[PDB]
């Protein structure tokens, strides 16, 4: 979550 | 910055603080290009990371300071590095939400997980926290154990992941303690320490970091930094500008065709004259 | 499939159409696969195109086929490849909203555009498209042109990208001509080919297809296929799967350390076995 | 656009 980027379970992802 | 003295303490400890990292107009033009994308709040979108290259070479330059590489190489032991990735964030107080604490975990891991880590030489990762505000233990500063197989935990763990439970690794949760630093500080750490982010205690204000994490190409499974850029793109003036001030040893983190690599003829020479207007071609030149 | 006969149209023509490439079950359960993501409409965020790794190995295993990487192999001149890219996607008829054709452009660039595309050896880029429906005139079909070097247009162009404007480059939309093919079917094209997408003119149904795409790793700015998933992830049973069928020769594309890589100690061949049970480490034992 | 990276210009991209 609070990324830009895949998934975290929630929503974008930092990666 | 003393980068045999900062490659022990990472091997040792898993993490070196170094204070002052930028200071002067260094550390003012940063600021105040975080604060274009991150305003003082005095929110919901502006709690997502913003991933690199920034609008900005008062952040990009960053992630390739010439100090940073030395550390790496060091501790890797190669200069056959790679940028894995690289993003700037706020982090909110109370006033604009709840804020949680992460779980403790390591970032020794592929994106992919595509095979397991090693901890040792040219397969250690680097990362960095630039903060760029006064990080107290109200304004949610990163938390630091020590580096796993110091502390005898697996870098996967039983749940599949490279993060560890509260209730199945009580002893990492009371060993940990926080990084307190000024502006302007620069916090190095190694992918298999076992670290966390934490909740912003305080109610105003937020958190500005600017954040990067370097690998060894020979791990050759792990990716480089993804974007997307075009020479139309309004963006591609102050990347371009960045490529134009970068040496040689600072673009080959981004995947940049080294010296002697066969892509350089007399047609992509041209190429790069043409793309990037200025660039120093004569290291390249066949 | 003539890997030899396959990678010379490719370098005469810019591309070459395999009809049948997926024949009999094989056929069937890639179907069946990618119907689970867009099934028979008879929507909005269903036009998306989701990337790999899917939920089914019947369409994970399609892009590292050891057929096309035999053409890549051949036109390339080097077997260092990686899989670039791949996504499967639906394209919808008009029921479902207006649709539009793409520019005909090239895909010879990097993501990061870092460096200007090469278009011979090593630098060439090979993409694919497995239809798994009829591909007609009026189901969205391909259009390709001829290798950009073949007509006289540059890889980047005046407006600062690998797309040709219709006012600036009449004469490639005159030559243009649509591929239409039966469902499994595969179309291989090089990156320097001038094609595009085009409009789906029907208005019930939709096309469906998987995508990928391959380099060489001696283009060292482009990335290979990014991606995040761990153990502990629902879609993890699925890829653990897939890399214990693949071959060493396959699994190369993902950036699997090879045979002989200094990666490989005992501790990285138990690692290997507790994460993929079932694994044949037989080829990388150091 | 219509892809799950970065942008095109509308939303999120092939990439
Ligand atoms: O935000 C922080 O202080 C720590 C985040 C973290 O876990 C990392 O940078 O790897
Ligand atoms: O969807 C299509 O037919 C073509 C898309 C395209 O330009 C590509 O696959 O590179
Ligand atoms: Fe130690
Ligand atoms: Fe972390
Ligand atoms: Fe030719
Ligand atoms: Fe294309």
């Amino acid at each position: 979550w609070y990324g830009w980027a895949s998934n975290d379970g929630e929503g974008v992802a930092i990666i | 910055m003393d980068s045999k003295s900062i490659a022990a303490e990472l091997a040792t400890r898993g993490y070196a603080l170094v204070p002052d990292f930028l200071t002067g107009d260094a550390l003012t033009e940063a600021v105040a290009a975080i604060e274009t994308y991150f305003p003082d709040p005095e929110v919901a979108a502006l709690k997502h990371a913003v991933p690199f290259p920034f609008t900005s070479n008062a952040l990009n330059r960053h992630p390739l300071d010439l100090r940073v590489i030395s550390v790496v190489e060091e501790l890797l032991g190669t200069t056959d590095l790679r940028m894995t990735s690289s993003f700037i964030q706020a982090k909110y107080g109370t006033a604009y939400g709840e804020s949680k604490d992460q779980r403790l975990h390591n970032d020794a891991w592929a994106a992919s997980s595509l095979v397991h880590p090693r901890a040792d030489g040219v397969y250690q990762r680097v990362y960095g926290i630039l903060y760029l505000t006064d990080v107290t233990e109200d304004t949610a500063p990163t938390y630091v154990v020590d580096r796993a197989a110091h502390l005898g935990v697996p870098l996967l763990t039983p749940e599949g992941t490279g993060a560890y439970s509260k209730e199945a690794y009580p002893e990492l949760y009371e060993r940990e303690r926080p990084v307190v630093v000024s502006k302007g500080s620069l916090l190095l750490f190694v992918g298999d320490i076992v670290h966390r982010g934490s909740a912003y205690h305080g109610h105003l204000g937020r958190r500005l970091a600017l954040f990067f994490n370097i690998h060894g190409a020979q791990a050759r499974w792990t990716d480089k930094h993804l974007w997307s850029l075009r020479p139309a793109h309004p963006d591609w003036g102050t990347f371009r500008d960045l490529m134009i001030e970068l040496e040689p040893r600072q673009r080959h983190l981004l995947g940049f065709p080294p010296p002697g690599d066969d892509y350089w003829t007399e047609e992509t020479i041209k190429h790069l004259s043409e793309m990037y207007p200025g660039i120093d071609v004569e290291p390249y030149l066949p």
